[PDB]
């Protein structure tokens, strides 16, 4: 039996997440929940079957069948507002907004330790796309910094991160320390006009010992790519990682450094927005693993 | 006082060219030296701009912080510029630069994406920083389009707006058409200004066509001490502006000493218009990539030049320079492949 | 074909930089990549042009008409240019250079004495060679003045007069006035070059100026390898004139790579826009002055800027290197009585 | 008693050597012989007491009372075809045009060596200013080579020097060799269009052996400068003779550099014309030599 979803938003964000749902073995989306009746998100979810609504959550609250499971694609400020609901009806949030009320997840790295969270948030799609790596690399050795570049098109950029690019900065760096391991984190994030817009990168340094097992490194880093690869099939290794020796342009550490490309699945989203699919993908991971671990 | 303001960014720019080694005995010598020169502002920083210390662009020998408050304990007359850029550096970044004495903050974007800096600006105006935007790698984009980009910085509260040449890939009346588009875009709303690089030796007459176009606020670096083939050297944009009536309030004698006396000991070496740097310029390639293709070069065994070029068919922009490793492995697997 | 035809004198105005200390082997090489590149002009000559070896400029390593010969046997496309200056070459030394294998003659005088160049130009062009004539430190007179000047050359044979700032002191429209005044009164009686040097950083520039000016000859080194902060460097000459559609005929990688791996190893060090050179762009003084300053700064123990400000003072021109040590000299005394 | 004098040619040279023979002690003008009716030249001479013709040469052969000495500074073209005639008809000449029909004569160096000669010539301004210092050095130590670099007012130089450049440097240099005893000559001639014009400056370079006696080369050259002074009063040391050892530079080369000015008494020449002087006062000289020996 599949647990029974909410999806509230009704932006490309919800409708992307909404198409991943429907293919999910273990999930159905059954509520799209919105505000603006004009929504054509609203109008998508109709056509595919889900009970949509313009009243908002207090709407959703109300239904005699209540969600095993809501994803919230709002805002920070409405999911803010919208958590202490969905906690006090018993309703299991996944919140893909700014928000962080719940404790933010990454699947390969602490997921498990969150399965019984009734609140959980997807941190940002530079964490989604970087912490796997620091944290492939942290559990092997000692990593005291990692550092994350993360370049996207700009087209795929939405007033959201742009808006708010510090925050993208700093809760990412924060993630790769507290997710990742890494002593001390630092994000940086470019956005690249090019046409035709570019599949998002990542380039992920860490630094580790000067005797570090570099082997075993490479081989925890391909490990944890596969297992991304489980729930993101476009993420993809562009190299070896790559190891280099304490240098002038290092401070003095030596490191690994690891290049990611993540092209998106194209279910509404197109492929170059694999900052925005990782999200809706990496939601998706964590919503099934929690209603196999707690709901069936 | 003056016709154009002077910003130096030796300490900046040049900082790039240091490979961000630059010590407190360095830094407090060239401010001395250029503030006792008439040089207005001095801009201090990574030369990636606040948090810039890092794997990607390189570490800084001294955190920038101590080098922008020495700067600011040390200039008299001088006012300590700082460049920060959103997606590296942050607002945390930018109070704290302005606690140490910093007074002019200049955000950079690349020159399509002004809308990511409308906090930034706003923070700034509001710690009572005086303010100044770049519009990075100019050349990409018609005049028009950078207009409307320079007119979101100023909305924003930006004071001066600068076509910046990252890449020294600018000719001439290319410089013009920008500054002055720009002049008739933002009117009395902010000055425009302009920063270019030597990358096919016009550092100086791109300023000197700028400043006819209606700039107010010309970069440049004492002995060229930059990225690339190095910024306008500020000691010849003062001999040029002495001749051609325009007033800086700088002395050409007292700023071609320091050039000499202070600012080249500290220079590892001359910045040179060498093969790596024409093709830069000929290229349209962000001039802070070049000892980082020279770095990844030797790394890997190819040729700078290559990756250079590589980078400029690649469309890299500023902060990319991340890239040239993946180009490097590239241009490894094609030689082992064949392709 | 071209729209505009440029000489390389790395190996003529580089003397100065390289002290004429040239070998038969770096002016063999030098030549052959060049020549390769598509550089249609190449000059070899003493700095100070035929007859330039002497205590005043610099005695020659290897003397200039053997390096002309090289370069003549040498080159298979370039023509090999070579410098000349009434009152220091005669024309002896342009019939010794035709008969090396040199076929443009170069004539250069200062800016306000064409007329001791006229049977030079007679002589050149009566021994088949294609003439160009220089005014150096054209900075010092109006153009109308140059103007004058160019006409008298033109008159005497001269196919290509050259506006040449030779103390690096032309800003942008100063160039372009010079050129145009030459080009107006010159009409179709000859073409007008410039050769520029880099003392405030302009050279390239300048350059465009001249070409947008009407000029069909323009000058550079390889590298900038010249007299002072050097001449406009070749390889950014043909990046910024493939930008803005001047045709050249050079092939901008392979111009660079000479620049790069031939020409650079040749020389002693980067030509420097340094305090020197500075001074001598925003003095207006003669670019081959500057090592002959630093090496009477040396021998009388008095800084070369001081030396170099004072010759600009003195108003010296071209050739007047021994006037050097008598400012040596003076600044010496006035040092040496505090 | 004094030697009657002619001068022939009634230009800029003519005129101002007039002045220079007017007050000689030894000498005493009495023609000038011209060919334009209208010069300023003879009018100058008729002006001062002198016979003036300008019927040419040809008259002043036809006069019963003979010149007892004839200084021609007309033109080679002319002084050629003029010398046999003076010669014919016994009367020594002094030549200041490029003809050298007659051998040249530098005062302080081979002057009595041609003391009995019919024709002598006065080389040229650059070599009577520098071939002294050259001879000064010569006839102390060997001279290898000699160089000589003059600088002249342009407004000083005149239709002469400027179609005949190159043989100004190579008659120089010429005489750098034959009269100054250096192996080897070079001259060279810078034109100054300064204003104020410039008076004639002069810098001589001698190559001397390495192990040379400096202080009976200085000594010599001293001896030279004032010896010219008592026929040229303007001409002047600027500095004391510099030594220098073997450089890239000097070709590995000692050399020992000379730096002399020529200021013009400002007869009928201003006294920046001292290149035109210099010839005047040089040729004077040589006549009040012959007139003492040969005739008084
Ligand atoms: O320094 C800079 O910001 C540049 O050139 O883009
Ligand atoms: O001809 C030259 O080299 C000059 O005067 O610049
Ligand atoms: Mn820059
Ligand atoms: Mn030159
Ligand atoms: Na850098």
């Amino acid at each position: 039996s599949k647990a029974k979803v909410a999806i509230v938003g009704s932006g490309n964000i919800s409708t992307d997440l909404l198409y991943k749902l429907l293919r999910s073995e273990w999930l159905e989306p059954r509520w799209m929940v919105g505000i603006d009746p004009e929504s054509d998100g609203l109008a998508r979810a109709a056509k595919l079957g889900l009970e949509t609504t313009h009243e908002g959550v207090d709407w959703l609250l109300a239904q005699p069948d209540k969600p095993d499971l809501v994803f919230e694609a709002t805002s920070a400020y409405v999911h803010r507002d919208a958590a202490p609901k969905y906690a006090e009806a018993g309703i299991r949030a996944i919140d893909l907004t700014p928000a962080a009320v719940g404790p933010a997840v990454i699947p390969p790295a602490n997921l498990r330790e969150h399965l019984d969270a009734p609140n959980v948030n997807m941190i940002t799609c530079g964490g989604q796309a970087t912490i796997p790596i620091v944290y492939a690399v942290s559990r092997i050795v000692e990593v005291p910094y990692a550092e994350i570049v993360a370049s996207v098109a700009s087209v795929s950029a939405g007033p959201g991160t742009r808006a708010n690019i510090d925050e993208f900065t700093k809760t990412t760096a924060r993630g790769v320390q507290t997710i990742g391991g890494a002593a001390r984190g630092k994000a940086i994030i470019i956005l690249n006009p090019a046409d035709p817009p570019m599949i998002m990168r990542d380039t992920i340094f860490c630094a580790i010992p000067t005797d570090a097992d570099r082997e075993a490194i490479a081989a925890s880093i391909h490990d944890v790519v596969k297992e991304v690869q489980t729930y993101v099939p476009g993420y993809r290794l562009l190299n070896e990682p790559q190891f280099d020796e304490p240098s002038i342009n290092s401070g003095g550490q030596a490191l690994v450094t690891t290049f990611v490309e993540v092209e998106g699945a194209g279910d509404y989203l197109p492929p170059y927005a694999g900052n925005l699919d990782i999200m809706t993908a990496a939601a998706t991971k964590v919503g099934e693993e929690i209603a196999k671990e707690t709901l069936v | 006082m003056w016709d154009v303001r002077i910003t130096d960014t030796s300490l900046r720019d040049g900082s790039h060219h240091k490979r961000h080694q630059f010590t407190k005995d360095e830094v407090g010598a060239i401010v001395a030296a250029l503030d006792a020169a008439g040089v207005p502002v001095i801009e201090v920083t990574h030369g990636d701009g606040l948090g810039g210390s890092s794997f990607n662009y390189g570490f800084s020998k001294t955190p920038e912080q101590e080098l922008i408050k020495l700067a600011a304990a040390t200039a008299k007359e001088a006012r300590i510029a700082f460049l920060m850029l959103p997606g590296v550096g942050t607002k945390d970044d930018i109070k704290e630069a302005r606690d140490n004495g910093g007074s002019i903050c200049r955000i950079a974007t690349h020159c399509t994406e002004a809308d990511v800096s409308i906090q930034h600006f706003g923070l700034a105006r509001e710690l009572g920083l005086e303010t100044v935007g770049f519009l990075m790698m100019a050349h990409t984009i018609a005049p028009e389009k950078l207009a409307a980009q320079a007119r979101i910085m100023a909305d924003a509260g930006c004071q001066c707006v600068y076509v910046v040449d990252s890449a020294g890939a600018l000719v001439l009346d290319g410089v013009a058409d920008r500054v002055s588009a720009l002049v008739a875009e933002l009117g009395e709303d902010a000055q425009v200004g302009f920063h270019g690089h030597e990358n096919l030796g016009l550092g100086v007459a791109n300023s000197v066509a700028a400043v006819r176009a209606g700039a107010k606020q010309i970069d440049g670096s004492c002995r060229r001490f930059g990225a690339g083939a190095g910024n306008a050297p500020v000691e010849a944009l003062i001999g040029v502006f002495d001749k051609i009536g325009v007033k800086t309030g700088i002395d050409f004698f007292d700023i071609a000493d320091a050039a000499e006396d202070v600012v080249r000991p500290a220079m590892p070496a001359e910045c040179l218009l060498d093969r790596n740097a024409l093709i830069m310029g000929y290229s349209g390639v962000y001039s802070s990539f070049l000892k980082h293709a020279v770095r990844q070069a030797e790394r890997y065994g190819v040729p700078a030049s290559a990756l250079l070029h590589r980078a400029g068919q690649r469309k890299l922009i500023g902060g990319q320079e991340d890239q040239l490793i993946d180009i490097a492995l590239e241009i490894k697997r094609e030689l082992d492949s064949g392709a």
